[PDB]
RNA sequence: AGACCAGGC
DNA sequence: GGCAGTACTAGTAAAGAAAGTACTTGAC
DNA sequence: GTCAAGTACTTACGCCTGGTCATTACTAGTACTGCC
């Protein structure tokens, strides 16, 4: 109780060290082919899972032409944690990241 | 235990033989074609000491 | 793996440690104890190495969790050796700190203000301060006042210097070990530990110790001290040394020197503030295997036990001819002679029995492989069941080359486009195709061979008829029956169809472009992989009978790298120089040469 | 998906404090009751311990006490908890420390 | 273990430093093929325009700021640099490891900045000199290597596989690489 | 029953537990009734209300 | 020399952070190198 | 391509304790499905026709009171050439243990055969 | 004996969810827990109150609505932490607890505590002097030192807690 | 599961 | 009719033609 | 203290398919039989 909001708290203000603020962020910003490869990646398996979909299905039936779909008028609600050497991150959205 | 020796190829003597490996003595004659077959009886084999080994010439 | 059985915990590191004898007399299950493994009609003999306590065995319940072969874990146990004993992986290590101690006032044999010296430059490199530990040194018969004044001053020189360096962002009270303090710190203890074993006299009382002598193992000796040098150990106003000697020689050691062994047991710093002990490089308890992990081979009726439980059963048999020994020692000059001779020739064999379980090689005798060989090499464990697995969902046939595919595919046979699977949970778009991909069965193409339920229940599709077939279509999309898996959707596993994903893959994998993904076209012939002519440049393939892999991953994160991330047509370039490797071969060049003439009209 | 998900991927109950993949195992329930997972290296015997209704558990054996229920599930390879077996007959204790305590 | 970071700056798996750019020039060897082909790209310009499309692309980056320094140096070094490496003081960071590559438009490595506009200088050619410098450096900077690709495999890889094209009074061949 | 979908993986204490009386009980009820039907639980739910007509009526 | 490297590990109570791809297969980790070097974090609408 | 494999009903035993299994059929309940593909000694026809799964010897056991069946352990259908009956070299006559069965599979050339 | 618990949990979201991230907590981890014993907590469990997700990450503030929650690389469920406020019934031994009859049987006084929660008297704990009827026709009443037949409430002390089955009971002594 | 033998690319 | 010799039996005990660094020992 | 001569120790391409073989001596015991 006492004990415990020690551990937490150190935890949430480390991590919150971690954070680089959004105006402070200077990793690149295309979308690499590996970070493509997952938001496709993942986003298919919650499709599959029952996830609302907010593109219009024109029959496709595979859940990653589903996330492809999505990616294209960018309504994948995603975000890369951008993690860097010394354990900070950047997060940016997949609506902020440009393609190719 | 010579039916051993023909079944298995390996040299169990108290005093090892003159010559260097001491396995591989017997191969089962195949008759899976005449070809391989008549090949047996031809083949010479220089030992298994010299098969496990890095060298060349 | 089932994507729809999450997990929440992750292991985020790992740190080894000594495991001690007090742990693995409360870790274990029961302490077996007789050389016996199991008596006349099949039963594991009670308080030996199969027992119903150290886990299920062929068909009878376990007797710590009480589960089956198919759901106990199997359970840890010990034994109890009377006498402690070498730990062969530490004797190397050990017979440092056995020599260049002295045997008087159980110092190490240098002066105390140099051992001090590497107490506290290791004390700056288990932080980030590499670069502070050289000016450290740089501090500077003899009485003992200033011997104390420097001892003072570099004490404070490194608390001086962690507390700094702690509070100015540097080092967390966890540490920073890199690479480069691992190379200082490697370098310091390998100087430490050459300027322990060069000694003489005890530089804290000076007089003289005996040379210590390393037969091999199994023993260890003491030579005699010379008749010039025990002059010096009179103005202070050979023999097989035992395994409880030695022992209580180091408990000694420990205590009189735990300043230092803190830092030289410890790249990072010690949080939990254990102490380094004597009993660390020995083991008085062995502990057995879980009885899962030594199942006996069986061959038909040829059982033969495995090779653990026989290198286990001669510890224990020299363990109760020892203690049958010590019986003696309880009845008693003659028969003083010949007992003790004997018990001091079993204290030899009973070393020598935990030798040969550990380490096959480090003990003397064709041999049975110890706990070390089933780890080392290629046949090993790391490299032949960790760095790499035999694995599921995959196939292997000779290819036949073949135009007419999109020279992104491969060419299934049916024989492959039946057995290999994909698990499809069912959604509201999925009931059209995979309602009738269930009705088609296990034998007709595109079809299904299991049906996995909301709660686990995993129904099949071999021997079902074709009406009770379709009676488990409609029940598909049906919501559950249970509260407590709402969430969850029936998978199918269906058939490989035109729109999977797979992994091709030919040895020697020299180049990643030897193992790329393709997808698949399936062809209804015969039974051989088709792969075009352009693929073939790249994975160095003829046709003269080459077989090569065909590996189907198994959930979407995978599907979308072998179609996007080692795709085959993102593969054109290799990385070498930069030059392509893909392109059409032998007939299809030459048909350019006359179609491309000035000839052809 | 090759080396782990679809080779020889299983879920094992690990210990928080102990960090120990095999160490914790099943306890058995009384009728009525339903069965937990429960560690045997930071568990403590009944008999030592001189208790609140739940921490108590029993073996098989019929020896009952009272232990530590601070476990849960790691997806690991399997041949880590083999890996542990031949490894702890060494003498050496790996120990798995868990991200959520 | 090594790997590039999100840096573009390519380090070990324990986060120890290898190389502060991969190759001083942080580019894919599967994309600097068509790179240095300036006249190929020079006769294609309408066809590459289509799928680079600078306008579309300016708005995520900054065009001014690399620029500038690209100029800053590339004027010192050709003034200077009749002397010998031990002579120069330099006085100006190379212009690549300053800015972001994959970020600003126009740093550039000091063989791509000279081997453009030597191009665009040994010969004078309806695209107009302006609109293919803003190309170039569109397709260098698109040619940067993605954070996290595995160099360390491609780089034992690229090694490790020609090695075997010479099976299957120097030293030489396969038993020099052993030394 | 009683995996991940079901149960937190980890659960611990903010705070320590301090009493309450039976008002901060009956708002409780007053507003956990109310924002529970304004969903197989109605066997606990109604399990509530032979509390929340404990402290206000009678069985 | 598995068991040399094994016996330096454990006399050093050395505790490694799993970041080496050899070291995250006996662990089952998912690796550091490409797809597994960021982390994918799902917005949700409500709070 | 022909392919033989020996059945040997006494693998098990040594030294003068009886023969517990004996070919043909008992009378337990053993259903009529494998009269196609056996005889009454057991033993199966001359000629026919066996995949996987198909029974290739019966033979009664005497510790049980049933008939268990040996079934053909390989994915390739064959057809049955010949069967042996094989004696034993001994002074007391004995009931057969030991049958050796010979199979023939139709390799027609399929694609992928190296010529 | 009610009293409040303030929580930290880590629990699961489900891609169904992934429009409601509040009630996807509730129908997983807070739904089930309701009316059950546990053990971290310390009884039994009658509900909750104020459920807050702890977002991933720290530099929005906890005003805003788009929060976030980390994936798992293998499954597409998503992982947080999150705050609520549990108010918790644990009976503990030395109180006094009102007791209303609800089985009278000859050898236990198996009664309701608030009507909900079950109770055991033993007949060892109830004294020698207090006698029982017998019922012949169809279970009686026990007859105390008042000589009266019982009926409903009755305070009394708490011996034991048994938790392990179904449901909760509290095992009550007759000394004091 | 090994030891050997015969191979295939 | 029963005694002792062998022949077996099943029973439980022993099994010499590759290359690099690290290392203690050793003359001095 | 420094430098040796000799030791001891580890490595040695990837994947795939078939076949065969597998503890031995002996030692004490129960039983078989020849015998008087
Ligand atoms: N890594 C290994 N690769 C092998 C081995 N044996 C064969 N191979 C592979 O199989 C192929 C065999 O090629 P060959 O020995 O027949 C030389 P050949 O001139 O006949 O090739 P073609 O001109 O293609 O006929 C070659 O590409 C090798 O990469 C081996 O022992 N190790
Ligand atoms: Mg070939
Ligand atoms: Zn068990
Ligand atoms: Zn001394
Ligand atoms: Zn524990």
């Amino acid at each position: 109780p006492e004990d415990f909001q020690q551990h937490e708290q150190i935890r949430r203000k480390t991590l919150k060290e971690k954070a680089i603020p959004k105006d402070q962020r200077a990793t690149t910003p295309y979308m690499t082919k590996y970070e493509r490869a997952r938001i496709l990646g993942t986003r298919a398996l919650q499709i599959s899972m029952n996830a609302p979909v907010f593109v219009d299905l024109e029959g496709e039936t595979d859940p990653l032409r589903i996330a492809m779909k999505e990616l294209a008028e960018k309504k994948i609600p995603l975000v890369i944690r951008r993690y860097l050497p010394d354990g900070s991150f950047e997060d940016w959205s997949v609506e902020e990241l440009i393609v190719d | 235990k010579m039916q051993y020796f023909l079944s298995t190829g390996n040299l169990v003597s108290q005093s090892g033989l003159d010559l260097q490996q001491v396995s591989g003595y017997t191969v089962v004659a195949e008759k899976i074609n005449f070809y391989r077959f008549i090949s047996h009886f031809r083949m010479v084999h220089r030992g298994s000491f010299f098969a496990q080994l890095k060298t060349t010439t | 793996m089932d994507i729809s059985k999450p997990v929440g915990s992750e292991i985020t590191s790992v740190d080894f440690g000594i495991l001690t004898a007090k742990e693995i007399r409360n870790l274990s299950a029961k302490q077996i104890t007789n050389p016996t493994v199991l008596d006349n009609l099949g039963h594991p003999v009670s308080g030996g190495l199969y027992d119903l306590a150290l886990g299920a065995f062929l068909r009878n319940l376990c007797s710590t969790c009480g589960l089956d072969e198919k759901f106990c874990p199997g359970h840890q146990g010990h034994i109890e050796l009377p006498v402690p004993c070498y730990n062969p992986l530490f004797f190397n290590q050990l017979y440092i700190y056995l020599r260049a101690s002295c045997l008087f006032c159980h110092h190490f044999r240098l002066k105390s203000v140099e051992v001090h010296r590497y107490a506290c430059k290791l004390r700056l490199l288990q932080y980030g301060l590499i670069d502070e530990s050289y000016k450290l040194d740089e501090i500077t018969d003899i009485s003992s006042t200033l011997l104390n004044e420097l001892k003072s001053k570099r004490s404070e020189y490194v608390d001086m210097a962690i507390a700094k360096a702690l509070s100015d962002g540097r080092t967390t009270e966890r540490g920073s070990f890199t690479a480069t303090v691992n190379d200082e710190r490697k370098k310091l203890v390998h100087e430490f530990h050459k300027k322990l074993l060069s000694r003489g006299k005890c530089d804290n009382c000076g007089m003289f110790s005996p040379k210590f002598r390393k037969d091999g193992f199994t023993k260890i000796f003491e030579t005699a001290l010379n008749e010039k040098q025990i002059t010096n150990n009179r103005v202070k106003g050979s023999t097989y040394i035992l395994s409880t000697e030695v022992k209580n020689i180091l408990d000694t050691v420990f205590r009189k020197e735990q300043c230092v062994l803190q830092y030289v047991f410890h790249s990072r710093p010690n949080l939990s503030r254990k102490l380094v002990k004597a009993d660390s490089f020995f083991m008085d308890v062995l502990v057995v295997p879980p009885t899962r992990f030594r199942l006996p081979s069986k061959l038909g009726e040829e059982v033969h036990e495995n090779s653990q439980n026989q290198l286990l059963s001669k510890v224990l048999t020299t363990s109760l001819l020892i203690r049958d020994l010590n019986d003696d020692l309880s009845k008693l000059l003659e028969d003083r002679r010949v007992i003790f001779s004997r018990l001091m020739n079993a204290f030899v064999t009973i070393q020598n029995d935990v030798n040969a379980f550990i380490d096959s090689t480090k003990a003397q005798g064709v041999p049975i492989p110890g706990v070390k060989q089933a780890l080392e090499k290629k046949e090993g464990l790391f490299r032949k069941h960790m760095m790499g697995k035999r694995v599921n969902y995959a196939a292997r046939s000779v290819i036949s080359p073949d135009p007419n595919i999109e020279t992104n595919e491969i060419g299934v046979p049916p024989v492959f486009a039946v057995k290999l699977t994909y698990p499809e949970p069912v959604t509201a778009y999925n009931i059209a195709e995979l309602r009738q991909a269930v009705i088609n069965g296990p034998d007709k193409w595109p079809g299904a061979t299991q049906i996995q339920n909301e709660d686990g229940s995993l129904v099949s599709l071999i021997g079902m008829s074709v009406e009770q077939r379709k009676a488990l279509a409609n029940q598909l999309l049906t919501p559950s029956s249970n509260v407590s898996t709402h969430t969850l959707n029936k998978k199918v596993y269906r058939h490989i169809k035109n729109r999977d994903v797979v992994l091709m893959n030919r040895q020697p994998t020299l180049h990643k472009a030897s193992m790329m993904g393709h997808k698949v076209r399936v062809l209804p012939n015969e039974k051989t992989l088709r792969l075009h002519y352009a693929n073939t440049g790249a994975y160095n393939a003829d046709f003269d009978g080459d077989e090569m892999n065909m590996h189907f991953p198994q959930n979407e994160n995978a599907r979308a790298e072998a179609l996007n991330l080692a795709n085959t047509d993102s593969q054109y370039l290799t990385p070498t120089s930069g030059s392509p490797v893909r392109g059409l071969i032998q007939d299809h060049i030459s048909a350019g040469v006359w179609l491309t003439s000035k000839d052809s009209f | 998906d090759r080396l782990l998900n679809s080779s020889d991927y299983t879920q094992a109950s690990v210990c928080r404090e102990c960090g120990s993949i095999l160490t914790t195992q099943q306890s058995v329930p009384r009728i009525g009751s339903i069965s937990t997972v429960c560690c045997r290296r930071c568990s403590m015997r009944f008999e030592d311990a001189k208790i609140d209704d739940s921490q108590i558990w029993e073996d098989g054996q019929g020896n009952k006490f009272v232990g530590g229920n601070e476990t849960t599930t790691v997806a690991i390879p399997f041949v880590l908890k083999y890996l542990d077996s031949e490894l702890s007959a060494m003498g050496i204790r790996l120990r798995y420390n868990v991200e959520p305590k | 273990g090594v790997h590039v970071s999100y840096d573009n700056s390519i380090r070990d798996a324990d986060g120890t430093l290898v190389q502060f750019m991969y190759g001083g020039d942080a580019i894919d060897i599967t994309k600097e093929s068509h790179m240095t082909q300036f006249e190929f790209c020079l006769d294609n310009y309408y066809a590459l325009l289509k799928k680079y499309n600078p306008s579309a692309l300016i708005e995520h980056l900054d065009v001014e700021s690399a620029l500038k320094y690209s100029k800053k140096t590339l004027k010192y070094r050709k003034k200077h640099s009749k002397e010998p490496h031990y002579k120069q003081s330099v006085k100006y960071d190379p212009v690549l490891a300053k800015y972001n590559p994959a970020k600003y438009l126009g740093s550039v490595s000091e063989n791509f900045q000279d081997k453009l506009e030597s191009f665009l200088d040994k010969n004078s050619k309806g695209v107009n000199e302006k609109k293919f410098r803003a190309l170039m450096q569109l397709k260098y900077m698109r040619s940067l290597i993605n954070p996290g690709e595995a160099v360390g495999i491609i780089a034992s890889q690229s090694v490790g596989e020609p090695s075997t094209q010479m099976t299957l009074n120097v030293t030489l061949g396969i038993p020099r690489l052993r030394e | 029953t009683a995996t991940t979908l079901n149960t937190p993986v980890v659960i611990h204490a903010t705070q320590l537990p301090q009493h309450v009386s039976t008002d901060e009980v009956l708002q409780f009820l007053e507003s956990f009734i109310d924002e529970k039907e304004n969903t197989n639980l109605s066997s606990s739910i109604s399990q509530l209300k032979r509390i929340q007509r404990d402290f206000k009526g009678l069985p | 020399t598995t068991c040399q490297f094994l016996t330096k590990a454990v006399l050093d109570n050395e505790r490694e952070q799993l970041d080496s791809p050899s070291a995250r297969i006996v662990v089952g980790k998912l690796n550091n190198v490409g797809t597994g070097s960021f982390d994918v974090l799902a917005k949700v609408p409500n709070a | 391509m022909y392919k033989t494999e020996k059945v040997d009903l006494a693998l098990n035993r040594n030294r003068g304790d009886p023969i517990t299994q004996h070919f043909g059929f008992g009378n337990d309940e053993w259903p009529k499905e494998w009269l196609e593909k056996l005889d009454e000694d057991g033993l199966p026809y001359i000629g026919t026709y066996v995949e996987e799964g198909d029974p290739i010897c019966a033979y009664f056991d005497d510790t049980l009171n049933k008939t268990k069946i040996k079934t053909y352990h390989s994915s390739e259908p064959a057809y049955i050439e010949e069967v042996n009956l094989i004696g034993d070299e001994s002074n007391k006559f004995q009931e057969l243990q030991t049958v050796s069965i010979k199979y023939r599979i139709r390799r027609t050339p399929q694609i992928g055969d190296k010529f | 004996c009610i009293v409040r618990v303030p929580i930290a949990l880590y629990v699961s979201l489900a891609p169904m969810y992934l429009e409601n991230p509040l009630q996807g907590v509730m129908k997983q981890h807070l739904n089930p827990l309701v009316m059950k014993y546990n053990n971290k907590v310390g009884g039994v469990v009658l509900g909750y109150e104020g459920l807050k997700i702890l977002d991933a990450d720290p530099l929005s503030k906890e005003d805003t609505s788009e929060k976030l929650i980390k994936i798992t690389p293998d499954t597409p469920f998503g992982f947080t932490w999150c705050h609520v406020n549990l108010y918790v019934w644990q009976p503990q031994v030395g109180d006094v607890l009102e007791g209303y009859i609800f089985i009278q049987s000859a050898s236990h006084i198996g009664l309701l505590i608030h009507d909900a929660f079950n109770a055991s008297i033993k007949k060892n704990n109830i004294p020698v002097d207090w006698t029982f009827v017998h019922n012949d026709v169809e279970l009686g009443h026990w007859v105390d030192s008042n000589g009266e037949p019982i009926d409903g409430k009755l305070r009394f002390t708490v011996r034991n807690v048994h938790t392990t089955g179904r449901v909760v009971s509290v095992d009550g002594t007759l000394i004091s």
